[PDB]
């Protein structure tokens, strides 16, 4: 009942790569997955893979959460930390088999790694000049929106662009909080636009197209018959005793909105259902009134001005609203939309409207505009540039080599297969795009060996040649890649760490 | 029903004789080309032979199948109508029925298909004799010189190419005569590759004539001769006797003695009738007589003992001369004078190092030559003369035959083009005849790619790229006669590369393959007894 | 599984979807019958009521259905010239699959054949607006023509194809097929259909009334009402049970004062006309034909949804919301004698944007037969005034398409050569399906229109009434340009989601 006892521990991080390495690069394969309330998805974002797939043995759970550690401090790369990592555990394994500890793989693991920090910071050649342009700042974005939704990233190179750009002169406030999506059914993504403030897919349900009150407050229950709190045996025998509860359900909501009217509120969101006599109560008042069903909608208005949801049907109390500057509408794309815009403030919220016939493919979109995001969220820190496409994976690769070639001892069989791990991601790349693996590793060392430097793959189904990234406009972010191999090394140093596991009771 | 055996019938004989004949192309699917790979052929006894002739797989390759069987016989109308070809047709015709097969299937009698067939082939041969290439540009012109240095490309020899491929593009030329009404042919027989220390490799000379490997003992006899007279003869001028399993009795001691003094005096009449009729160049087979050999030195015949017999048949082959086994004529000894002799001009004996050489120059009707393969060692001189053997035969089987067609995948490519259009031009329920027989025309450069590790939808679909350019306008940058280079793995011109097959090879295969498909085609029922 | 066998589970669950609509391509094509849990069955050849009752489980195969969803709700039908044309790209691509070629490569190959697609059919497009200097009422004459031929009123084709041209230029430019109604009443000759402008109902109100109710009026106010007249009704009825017998003659007034107090709010509305889904009982009858009121129940719910949205009115249950806000207005309101049953109709609304084409016959299934092609020559002269840019229908421009793609392939080399050559073969499946559907020799047909197209027939088809090859733009069987754009591009893309998909996630539920 026991055959290898250490194999089993790789075996199950090495399925966890293979969901993942298909699915790598622009010329990547998308995934038909099933969500657990039993929907069809079509996605090929790595972290919706790992979402979904409710993965049960413990030794590849390390690189799942490493993975979560991977969403913080930096929003690029996933999918490195599932193709790296697992090409360090199938490259160990070859060295367990001639009779090499796997203590003596551990150290030698963290010798390369140190050395693999130092020769990254050699290969930044581009920076961000911070001059919030539009044509400096979509030039980089090119390149992070490629791999998520490829082929239509002219129109989403640009939008991402004027959403961040609003919000960089607020020095060490930008994050991907403060731009929010929210998606409208529509033609396509070319009727895409951008607007500031907080705007809500629904319109205005009231008459009242602008209004500049502060006041806003925030009600979750719907428009509908009053429940009293206490019992309230309410006993109708004839017709008229009903006619008189009808008038007198009129008549009490016309002091339930009077009483938002005494406090100075004009904007009150209604997160159920609202009656037709009630919607002719708040017009009368002036009164705008915005329908929000979805509660994530609720909640994104309670974390940003303050008004708060209240179970009561309409309780007059001032403490607990919200405070804008000026809530209105607007027409963009054919439909009205309510924008919280904040006119006195100078305004740190920006909303991407996209449009889209399918709900399946705009929430790819979705995830497309959120990795744009924090690619430049990224970069509020300092500004390094390193080449993409397969560049960096091969030079690193080329001088770890060299390194422990001259380095003797037995320390030298853990820092080649370090070097190793890195040709992995070029070989996800150029099977991917249905070229041989084995002609463009060789055609990317033949033009390192002479310093031809930030030369990646042309992505291309019928040229199995290369091209320089520099002047294709391909470049990813250092800091992107610096997490990414210390996270992933410490998480493959986990797996290889853990020997047997063992089930406890509580 | 009560019979002797089992019937079935319908198509699903049909789909069983495709089966088992795509089996047999299988077998010889990575044995084509000049890569193709080795396959073994385990024996009944237990031992295995490793062949990767495609024409000795077949004939080892032992299906007891009838569908299997029918291609076994064309292998014997294939070595017996050119000499070459054999498992073209087999990938050719098998691929022929998976894709008839496939007509089956979509509600198309095989009739239609047996038709379309004999029309597709014919039109095949049109297409290729209005695109062919007389056999010329033999001197001035290369397709040649470049077309034996593709052959000597994979030996140690192919550091040079240039100065090996003239050794042997003068030496094709040099072996031709007509010899029937203008038929020019080239024979069986070559040029003697020899070989010597000459301390490189660069050190080859191309000798107009043939060159013995055999040294003429003495120094006193003079080497260089200027009469024409030439004798071969194949009985010893030794000590002779009866057989060597029948002897003849000697019983008396002095009667030995006087036999011995009888072999010193016949020795002396023979001697006497060989030198009356002028001829110094003597070859022996048996051996010369060292007394006779005193005889030679004075008169000034150039006399080589030990002699090879083959090496004597083209020498006799050469000057036209006579053979002579026995030289008693049944009565008595005579040298059967102005029989047994030629004609020549001048043999020299060259000082060539570790084997001094015997070169004829200008003999009756010889037309051969040698190639004196000096080297270094043993080690480059064997492998070199291989190469020389591997190129002659290149350009000899191309210049045969009265004209030639640019092969290696251009023919097949060109092919896949035009009857496709053809297809479209007839209609009337066999258009998918003729436009899957241009799609079975593909299988062989698509095996041609596979075997090159190349991308086989690539390289294929590169041959067809420009042979199309070639149908749509005339005009002159349209690349024409693009061949298959599986070297370097792209295409380039059979012209400049000349890269040539015959004409019957192609012809007799198309011819074949299509009547080997319409035969297993024919059977819709199985009787067995 | 990921990878290669992965695409093969994919590929043969698109055949099950494509085989539930392979017969249905074409006029002629064969019916299904598709019966629900409940025991009800359903007969029909339109493949989006096929697709909409199927409700498959499979994972790949719920792709092409939405795909067919997006379809109807824009263009309107065509939902197995979608299916087809994606199923049939998948199967040309099958063996290219085993030989290791990569799935990104199919959509670098369907990418580029689909844009040669769309630049083939523009060029080719031509504009028929007054083509040989003729009426554009004559265009639609011939048109629907080719719609109703080889079928059960070929009699008199020339006669029906005037009345469909009649009914689309009695509509404003918004279009749609749901506005027109056809009705099927039993009895007549066959020549007797007759045409209504406006929304005409079966009017089966056998009550009491006759020897009144004027059928003349200039501005009446139309009434739309679901309430029950009758005496024996179940919503008017009064049951007291008492002992005294002078409160037994109360019982019996009072109970006539409910209905007469309820008719008392029909007359203060003004309302000349009364339309009530539920029956009108005699007295009620009598009491308009005392205050000189038309009255006429027993209406259909799907005759008053036509007849709201052209009198300009709504429809009210009960009778105290009647007033002028609902009353619906006319200006021609007769009253004919169609085989022998009453009609009652309106002509003249302000918002007449619906009619009603009655027919007439003596068998059921000669009724029947006509209204699924009556539907499909509506359809037909509806594109034919909304795209003036049109081609010509019955495979032609699938044929022309496949000429285009194939030489097109042998000038590119590369992996893109052995794939959209195949994508040329991929488009036979409309011109094949339309023999073996309308029941010809598909191999006879296909191989001599594939080779007058070689000789430069540009606009030759596949004939559905005879076995013969004719020129469909000639024989004004036509069908728009970018309704064939709209096609490929979808068939296309439908094709590209089941090849992009390499490995299924099912989440543990
Ligand atoms: N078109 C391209 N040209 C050059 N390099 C590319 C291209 N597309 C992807 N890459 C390479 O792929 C790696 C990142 O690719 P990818 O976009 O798949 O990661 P990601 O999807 O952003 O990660 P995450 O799953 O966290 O979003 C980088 O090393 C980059 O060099
Ligand atoms: N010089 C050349 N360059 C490129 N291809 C060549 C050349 N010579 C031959 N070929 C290819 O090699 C194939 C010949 O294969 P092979 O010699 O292994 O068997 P074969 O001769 O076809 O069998 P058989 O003797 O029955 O005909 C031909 O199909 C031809 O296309
Ligand atoms: N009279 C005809 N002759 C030949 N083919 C026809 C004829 N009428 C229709 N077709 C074929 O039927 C196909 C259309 O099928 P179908 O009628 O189900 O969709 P549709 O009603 O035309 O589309 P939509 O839903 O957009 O109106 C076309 O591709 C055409 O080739």
């Amino acid at each position: 009942g026991l055959e290898e006892a250490v194999y089993r521990n790789i075996q199950a991080c090495k399925e966890l790569a293979q969901t993942t390495r298909t699915a790598y690069g622009p010329n990547g394969m998308n995934k038909m997955v099933i969500n657990h309330l039993e929907k069809l998805f079509v996605t090929n974002d790595a972290a919706t893979i790992l979402r979904e797939l409710e993965v049960q043995h413990p030794a590849a759970k390390m690189i799942v959460m490493a993975s979560h550690m991977q969403e913080q401090e930096v929003g690029d790369g996933t999918n490195f930390v599932l193709v790296f990592a697992g090409a360090l555990l199938e490259l160990a394994e070859e060295l367990l088999r001639i009779g090499l500890s796997v203590s003596e793989v551990i150290e030698g693991y963290e010798i390369a790694c140190r050395k693999a920090h130092e020769i990254l910071p050699n290969l930044v050649c581009c920076s961000a000049k911070n001059l919030r342009d539009i044509d400096e700042v979509s030039s980089l974005l090119r390149t992070s929106i490629m791999s998520k939704q490829y082929g239509n990233e002219v129109f989403l190179a640009k939008l991402i662009a004027q959403a961040c750009v609003s919000i960089f002169p607020d020095s060490g406030h930008f994050n991907v909080d403060n731009i929010r999506v929210c998606k409208i059914l529509g033609s396509g993504i070319s009727s895409s636009s951008v607007l500031h403030g907080m705007v809500f897919k629904k319109e205005t349900e009231g008459d009242v197209t602008s209004v500049k009150d502060a006041k806003i407050a925030v009600y979750s229950c719907p428009f509908d018959g009053m429940i009293t709190e206490t019992k309230g045996t309410v006993l109708i025998k004839t017709a008229e005793e009903l006619m008189n509860f009808s008038k007198g359900e009129e008549n009490l909501m016309d002091a339930q909105v009077k009483a938002i009217a005494d406090t100075g509120a004009n904007v009150v969101v209604t997160g159920g259902k609202v009656a037709d006599m009630a919607l002719h109560y708040a017009n009368k008042y002036n009164i705008m009134l915005v329908r929000l069903n979805s509660k994530w909608d609720l909640r994104r208005l309670c974390k940003t001005v303050g008004a708060t949801a209240l179970p009561r049907l309409t309780p007059p109390v001032l403490e607990e609203m919200g405070h804008c500057d000026s809530v209105y509408l607007s027409e963009v794309g054919d439909t009205q939309v309510v924008v919280f815009k904040h006119e006195k403030e100078d305004g740190a919220i920006s909303t991407i409207v996209l449009r889209g016939s399918t709900d399946n493919l705009m929430d790819d979109i979705e995830r497309a505009v959120d990795d744009g995001v924090n690619t430049f969220k990224v970069l509020t820190r300092d500004k390094r540039l390193v080449p993409g496409g397969g560049a960096t994976e091969i030079e690193l690769a080329k001088q770890i080599t060299s390194y422990g070639e001259t380095c003797p001892g037995l320390e030298q069989y853990a820092i080649k297969k370090f070097a190793e791990a890195f040709e992995a991601i070029p070989r996800a790349l150029a099977e991917n795009s249905g070229v041989k693996a084995n002609e463009v590793i060789s055609k990317l060392y033949a033009v390192h060996q002479e310093g031809n430097k930030n030369v990646g793959l042309d992505i291309e189904a019928e040229v199995p040649a290369v091209k320089d990234m520099l002047e294709a406009g391909i470049l990813d972010t250092y800091l992107g890649k610096y997490w990414a191999i210390k996270l992933a090394t410490n998480a493959a140093v986990t797996v290889l760490r853990v020997d047997q596991i063992i089930m406890a009771k509580p | 029903l009560s019979v002797f055996g089992d019937r079935s019938t319908g198509e699903t004989i049909r789909s069983q004789n495709v089966m088992a004949a795509a089996s047999i192309a299988n077998i010889v699917k990575s044995s084509l080309g000049p890569v193709g790979l080795d396959k073994m052929l385990v024996d009944d006894i237990g031992d295995v032979t490793i062949t990767n002739d495609g024409a000795t797989i077949l004939k080892l390759l032992e299906v007891e199948h009838p569908a299997a069987k029918v291609l076994c016989e064309l292998a014997d109308l294939q070595d017996k109508e050119v000499g070459d070809g054999t498992t073209s047709v087999v990938i050719i015709a098998a691929e022929l029925l998976k894709n008839a097969d496939e007509l089956v299937k979509q509600k198309i009698h095989p009739t239609s298909v047996i038709s379309g067939y004999r029309l597709a082939c014919k039109e095949a041969v049109r297409y290729i004799n209005e695109n062919l290439i007389v056999n010329t540009d033999e001197l001035g012109r290369d397709c040649l010189i470049n077309a034996a240095k593709t052959s000597m490309s994979s030996k140690i020899i192919g550091i040079n190419g240039d100065f090996f491929a003239n050794m042997v593009v003068d030496a094709v030329l040099a072996i031709k005569y007509t010899d029937i009404r203008g038929q020019p042919r080239y024979p069986v027989n070559s040029v003697n590759i020899l070989k010597a220390h000459g301390r490189s490799q660069m050190e080859s000379m191309l000798i107009s004539g043939y060159a013995l490997n055999c040294v003429v003992g003495s120094q006193g006899m003079p080497k260089r001769i200027v009469n024409a007279k030439i004798a071969c003869l194949d009985f010893s001028l030794q000590k002779t006797k009866m057989k060597l399993g029948v002897q003849v009795v000697i019983t008396d001691p002095e009667k030995l003695d006087q036999i011995r003094q009888r072999e010193s005096d016949i020795t002396k009449e023979r001697i006497q009738k060989i030198l009356a009729t002028g001829a110094n160049v003597i070859l022996t087979t048996g051996g010369i007589d060292d007394m006779c050999l005193k005889y030679f030195v004075e008169a000034g015949a150039m006399a080589v003992r030990r002699v090879l017999k083959r090496d004597l048949k083209r020498i006799a082959k050469a000057s036209g001369a006579t053979i002579l086994s026995t030289l008693a004529n049944l009565e008595g000894e005579e040298t059967f004078e102005a029989a047994m002799l030629g004609q020549a001009e001048e043999v020299v004996q060259e000082r060539i190092c570790d084997d001094e050489l015997i070169l004829i120059k200008n003999t009756k009707a010889r037309t051969s030559a040698s190639i004196i393969l000096r080297g270094a060692n043993d080690f480059m001189c064997d492998e070199m003369e291989r190469s020389l053997h591997d190129a002659l035969c290149v350009v000899k089987r191309v210049l045969e035959s009265k004209s030639v067609v640019p092969g290696g995948g251009a023919v097949e490519a060109a092919l896949s083009i035009y009857l496709e259009n053809y297809a479209t031009s007839m209609g009337s329920r066999e258009q998918l005849a003729i436009a899957e027989f241009a799609r079975s025309l593909l299988v062989i450069p698509n095996t041609l790619a596979v075997n090159a590790a190349q991308d086989s939808t690539d390289l294929v679909a590169k041959l067809r790229a420009f042979h199309n350019e070639a149908q749509v306008n005339p005009e002159r940058k349209n690349l024409k006669w693009i061949g298959l280079d599986l070297s370097n793995g792209k295409p380039r011109d059979n012209k400049q590369a000349g890269v040539f097959e015959p004409t019957i090879v192609k012809v007799k295969s198309l011819k074949f393959a299509t009547e080997a498909a319409i035969t297993i085609l024919r059977i819709d029922d199985l009787i067995k007894l | 599984s990921q990878g290669i066998p992965q695409l093969v589970s994919n590929i043969s669950a698109c055949q099950v979807i494509a085989e539930a609509v392979r017969t249905t391509l074409g006029p002629r094509g064969m019916d299904k019958l598709i019966v629900d849990g409940r025991g009800k069955a359903t007969i029909s050849n339109d493949g989006a009521t096929i697709l909409k009752l199927l409700d498959v489980v499979h994972p790949a195969a719920k792709t092409l259905v939405d795909i067919a969803k997006s379809q109807d709700a824009e263009v309107g039908d065509g939902t197995t010239s979608v299916t087809l044309l994606a199923a049939e790209f998948l199967k040309q691509v099958k063996p290219y699959v085993e030989e290791g070629l990569h799935p990104q490569i199919i959509i670098r190959a369907f990418r580029t054949a689909t844009q040669l697609a769309v630049n083939k059919i523009k060029e080719i497009a031509v504009t028929v607006k007054k083509a040989d200097k003729v009426e554009q009422r004559k265009l639609l004459e011939k048109c629907a023509m080719t719609a109703l031929s080889s079928k059960l009123i070929s009699q008199q084709k020339a006669f029906f194809a005037k009345m469909v041209v009649d009914a689309v230029m009695m509509l404003d430019d918004l279009l749609q097929l749901k506005m027109i109604g056809i009705k099927k009443v039993q009895g007549g000759a066959l020549e007797d259909s007759q045409l209504v402008a406006g929304v005409a109902f079966k009017k089966t109100f056998s009550y009491a009334g006759f020897e009144m109710q004027p059928k003349k009026y200039h501005n009446p106010k139309i009434a739309l009402l679901n309430v029950e007249l009758e005496l024996k009704a179940e919503k008017d009825n009064a049951e007291i049970r008492v002992h005294t017998v002078e409160d037994y003659q109360a019982i019996v007034d009072a109970e006539w004062n409910i209905l007469y107090d309820k008719l008392e709010k029909i007359h203060h509305s003004g309302a000349k006309v009364v339309s009530s889904k539920l029956p009108i009982g005699d007295v009620a009858t009598q009491y308009f034909a005392d205050r000189d009121m038309f009255c006429a129940g027993r209406v259909p719910e799907e005759d008053l949804k036509r007849t709201m949205m052209a009198c300009g009115g709504s429809i009210q249950t009960s009778v105290n919301a009647l007033s002028a806000d609902v009353l619906g207005r006319c200006q021609v309101f007769e009253e004919t004698q169609i085989g022998g049953e009453r009609y009652n109709f309106f002509t003249g609304c302000p918002k007449a944007k619906t009619c009603t084409f009655i027919l007439r016959g003596g068998a059921e299934q000669f009724m029947e037969e006509t209204e699924r092609s009556l539907h499909d020559a509506i359809m037909i002269v509806r594109r034919a005034i909304k795209n003036d840019s049109v081609v010509a229908g019955g495979g032609a421009i699938e044929m022309e398409l496949s000429k285009y793609l194939r030489d097109y392939s042998r000038t590119i080399p590369g992996k893109q050569q052995l794939l959209i050559g195949a994508y040329a073969k991929a488009l036979e499946i409309i011109p094949r399906q339309l023999c073996d559907n309308a029941g010809f020799d598909a191999t006879n047909i296909l191989n001599k229109l594939r080779a007058r197209h070689a000789q430069g027939g540009t606009w030759y088809g596949v004939d559905i009434n005879n076995e013969d090859i004719a020129d469909n733009f000639e024989a004004f069987v036509w069908e728009p340009a970018m309704v064939r754009i709209n096609a490929l591009t979808a068939a296309s893309e439908a094709a590209c989601l089941i090849v992009s998909v390499d490995e299924t996630i099912k989440n543990p539920r």
